RNA sequence: UUAAUUUAUUAAUGCAAACAGUAACCUGCAUUAAAAAUUUCGGUUGGGGCGACCUCGGAGCAGAACCCAACCUCCGAGCAGUACAUGCUAAGACUUCACCAGUCAAAGCGAACCUCAAUUGAUCCA
C-alpha cells in the first residue's frame, strides 16, 4: 500500500512518514472514536518494495 | 401407564454401490443386523462405519466367533456336525491407491 | 427488541447475544457449547471434549443474532493479537 | 443524623448540568448513623478549678454532655479556639 | 452409597480430579498422570464433593 | 559468518513461494574443513552431482522469510558439525 | 520469583516421587494379600 | 494551545522501550546492533546511513 | 386464608441516642404480634369436574430403508460395577424429523504390551 503511495506522489518519501503526512495522502484513514492507536505497519508487500 | 420413546433413527446409512469416505458411518444397530467387514470399523454402539475412502459392498460370510467370547463358542459346539452359522458383512472395497511415487528433483 | 429508543430515536442491542456470542466480520456467530462447566463427572471424556470446544450458529439462529445488534458490532476490528482475527475474514468460498 | 447510600447509580450528568433522577434512585440503602458510633470527647479550657475533673487555666478533654450542660453555660469553661490559648498561655506563664 | 471425591497430585501441584468412591471405605490414594508433570503421580484424596 | 556474494539464492513463486539457497560445499572457505567434511557426510541427499549443497525451502508466502529460514539451516548443520 | 516458587516445589515433589510410588505399591501388595488371607478363612 | 503527548500507559512502555521494535524511548546505543542482528536474520547488507 | 412476598402503618418490648444521679418525652437500629397490603390460583383431557398422567428407555400396533398416534397394549429407569491415560487432541460421519441437547470416530501426540438399554436437567445465579 505503501509503495503504490510513493509511486501515486501523495506521500512524499524525501520528507518524514509521519501518521499526519499519512493521513493527508489518504492512505490510512483512522478514527480515535473507535478507539484506534494509530498505523500498524504489516508484512503485505515485504519483497516487491 | 407407561413409555413413548421416539424413534432412533438406526438402520444403513450408506448402501451397497456407495463412495463413502473414510470416517463415513455405514450403518447404526443395536445387536449385528451387520458385522463389521474388510475395512470396516465398529463403535462403542456396534455402529459400523467406514476406515477408508472406496465402496462399499455387503456379503454373507461364514462366521467364526472369538475363542475368548463364551456365549458364541458355547452356540457353535452346540451346532450339529456339518453346520455353519453364517452372517452379513459390510466391506468397503477401496478405490485409490494409499501410494504414488512423484519425481522431486534431478540431483 | 426497542426498535425506537425513547431519546436518541436509534435501535438498541440486546445485550445478553453480545455477553453470550462473537460475530466474525463474515458474518459468523460462534458459541460456547451450553452444559460445558456443569455436572462434568458424570459425563464421559469424548463428552466433555464435544462441549468444550467452540461452534458456529446456524444461518438462521445467525440470522436472528444480526437483527438483535446493531451495526456497531458488526464493523472491522482491528485488534492487535486477538485470537481469532484469523477467522474474521472467509477464505476460498464457492457457493 | 444518617448517612444513605443510594442503591442505583445516577447515571452521570455533565460539569453544568442537573442530573435527572428517576423513581427507583429514590430508593435508597442507609450506610451508617452518626449515632451508633464511639463517643469522641470535646477540648476545653477550664476558668475555674472544677472537682478532680479539671484544673484551672488547664485544657482537658471532658465528655461532651458535661460541656454542652454544665461547663459551658456556667463560665466554668471555654472551647480550645486558637484565639484564647494564647492569653491562657501567657496568664500561665505570668502565674 | 458413593462419595464424589477431589484428588490432589502431590507432584505437578494445581490438577485436581474428581472421583468416585464408596462412603464406607479408606481414604483414597491413586496414581494417575498429570499433564502439567507429563508424567504418572501419585494423588490423595481431599475434600469430599458431594454425595450421592 | 555466512557471507552471502559466496551463496547463490535464486526465487520460485507458485499462495506459497520458493527460495533456493545453494553453494559449492568444498570450496567454501568461510566453512571449515572438517565442519565441511562432516556437513558432506550427513547432508550427501542435499548435495548435487556437479557438488553444490541445495537445500530449498518453502512454507511462507513472503520470499524473505524462506530465505531467512534457509540461512538458519546452514547454521543449524554448522552447528551439528561442530558438535 | 512465583515462577521459581512453584518450579521448586514441583521439583522437590519429582525428587520425593520415586520412593512414594514404591511405597504406594508395597501397600497395594499388603491389601491384596490381606484379601487373599480373608478369602482363605 | 498545542498540548504534551502523553507516555505509554502501562502495558506498551516495556514495548517502546526495547530497540529490537524500534522504540522511542529504547537507548539508540544498541538499535545499530538490532539493525545488524536483523540483517543476519533476513539476508542482505545494512546500508549504512 | 394454615398459598406466596411484605411490613412501610399501629404493638409493645429490647439495644442504641438523649438524659440524670450515686458508691420520663422524642429519633436510629432490632423483635414478635395485630391489622393490613401486593398477589397468583399449571396442563392433558372423547364438555368440564373426580380419578389417572405429565421426563427417559425397550417390545407390539408399525410383518421387509428410516418416520408414525391414542387417557392403545406390555415391560422397565431415575442406577450400579470396573477403572483411575474415564490423558491430550483430531480427519470424516450419524442425529430422535427444528434449535438445544445427543452419538460414532481414522490418523497424530502421549501411554500399555471401559462394562451397562434408561440410568438424566439449560440459563442466570450461588
Ligand atoms: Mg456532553
Ligand atoms: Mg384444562
Ligand atoms: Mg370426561
Ligand atoms: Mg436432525
Ligand atoms: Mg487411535
Amino acid at each position: 500500500r505503501l509503495q503504490y503511495l510513493i509511486d501515486l506522489g501523495r506521500v512524499d518519501p524525501s520528507q518524514p512518514i509521519d501518521l499526519t503526512q499519512l493521513v493527508n495522502g489518504r492512505g490510512v484513514t483512522i478514527q480515535p472514536l473507535k478507539r484506534d492507536y494509530g498505523v500498524q505497519l504489516v508484512e503485505e508487500g515485504a519483497d516487491t518494495f | 401407564l407407561g413409555g413413548k420413546s421416539s424413534g432412533r433413527r438406526q438402520g444403513i446409512k450408506k448402501m451397497e454401490g456407495h463412495y463413502v469416505h473414510a470416517g463415513n458411518i455405514i450403518a447404526t444397530q443395536r445387536h449385528f443386523r451387520w458385522h463389521p467387514g474388510a475395512h470396516v470399523g465398529v463403535g462403542k454402539n456396534k455402529c459400523l462405519y467406514a476406515l477408508e475412502e472406496g465402496i462399499v459392498r455387503y456379503t454373507k460370510e461364514v462366521y467364526v466367533p472369538h475363542p475368548r467370547n463364551t456365549e458364541a463358542v458355547d452356540l457353535i459346539t452346540r451346532l450339529p456336525k456339518g453346520a455353519v452359522l453364517y452372517k452379513t458383512f459390510v466391506h468397503v472395497v477401496p478405490a485409490k491407491p494409499e501410494g504414488t511415487f512423484k519425481l522431486v528433483a534431478m540431483l | 427488541l426497542t426498535y425506537f429508543s425513547a431519546r436518541k430515536g436509534k435501535r438498541k442491542t440486546v445485550k445478553a447475544v453480545i455477553d453470550r456470542f462473537l460475530r466474525l466480520h463474515c458474518g459468523l456467530w460462534v458459541r460456547r457449547k451450553a452444559g460445558y462447566k456443569k455436572k462434568l463427572w458424570k459425563k464421559t471424556p469424548a463428552r466433555k471434549k464435544r462441549l468444550r470446544e467452540f461452534v458456529f450458529c446456524n444461518k438462521t439462529q445467525s440470522k436472528l443474532l444480526d437483527k438483535m445488534t446493531t451495526s456497531f458490532w458488526k464493523r472491522r476490528n482491528w485488534y492487535v493479537d486477538d485470537p481469532y482475527q484469523k477467522y474474521h475474514d472467509r477464505t476460498n468460498l464457492k457457493v | 443524623t444518617v448517612i444513605v447510600e443510594r442503591w442505583w447509580k445516577v447515571p452521570l450528568a455533565g460539569e453544568g448540568r442537573k442530573p435527572r433522577l428517576h423513581r427507583r434512585h429514590r430508593v435508597y440503602k442507609l450506610v451508617e448513623d452518626t449515632k451508633h458510633r464511639p463517643k469522641e470527647n470535646l477540648e476545653l479550657i477550664l476558668t475555674q478549678s472544677v472537682e478532680n475533673v479539671g484544673v484551672r487555666g488547664d485544657l482537658v478533654s471532658v465528655k461532651k454532655s458535661l460541656g454542652r450542660n454544665r461547663l459551658l453555660p456556667q463560665g466554668l469553661a471555654v472551647y480550645a479556639s486558637p484565639e484564647n490559648k494564647k492569653l491562657f498561655e501567657e496568664e500561665k506563664l505570668l502565674r | 452409597k458413593n462419595i464424589l471425591v477431589r484428588m490432589v497430585s502431590e507432584a505437578g501441584t494445581g490438577f485436581c480430579f474428581n472421583t468416585k468412591r464408596n462412603r464406607l471405605r479408606e481414604k483414597l490414594t491413586l496414581l494417575h498422570y498429570d499433564p502439567v508433570v507429563k508424567q504418572r503421580v501419585l494423588f490423595v484424596e481431599k475434600k469430599k464433593i458431594r454425595s450421592l | 559468518d555466512i557471507p552471502l556474494d559466496r551463496l547463490t539464492i535464486s526465487y520460485c513463486r507458485s499462495v506459497n513461494s520458493k527460495a533456493e539457497v545453494r553453494f559449492h560445499l568444498a570450496t567454501a572457505e568461510w566453512i571449515a574443513e572438517p565442519v565441511r567434511q562432516k556437513i558432506a557426510i550427513t547432508h550427501k541427499n542435499k548435495i548435487n552431482r556437479l557438488g553444490e549443497l541445495i537445500l530449498t525451502s518453502e512454507s511462507s508466502r513472503y520470499q524473505f522469510r524462506n530465505l531467512a529460514d534457509c540461512l538458519q539451516k546452514i547454521r543449524d548443520m554448522i552447528t551439528e558439525a561442530s558438535q | 520469583q512465583k515462577r521459581r516458587e512453584r518450579e521448586q516445589h514441583i521439583a522437590e515433589c519429582m525428587a520425593k516421587m520415586p520412593q512414594m510410588i514404591v511405597n504406594w505399591q508395597q501397600q497395594q501388595r499388603e491389601n491384596w494379600e490381606k484379601a487373599q488371607a480373608d478369602k482363605e478363612r | 494551545p498545542i498540548p504534551k503527548r502523553m507516555l505509554p500507559p502501562e502495558e506498551l512502555v516495556p514495548y517502546y522501550t526495547d530497540a529490537k521494535n524500534r522504540g522511542y524511548l529504547a537507548d539508540p546505543a544498541k538499535f545499530p546492533e538490532a539493525r545488524l542482528e536483523l540483517a543476519r536474520k533476513y539476508g542482505y547488507i545494512l546500508p549504512d546511513i
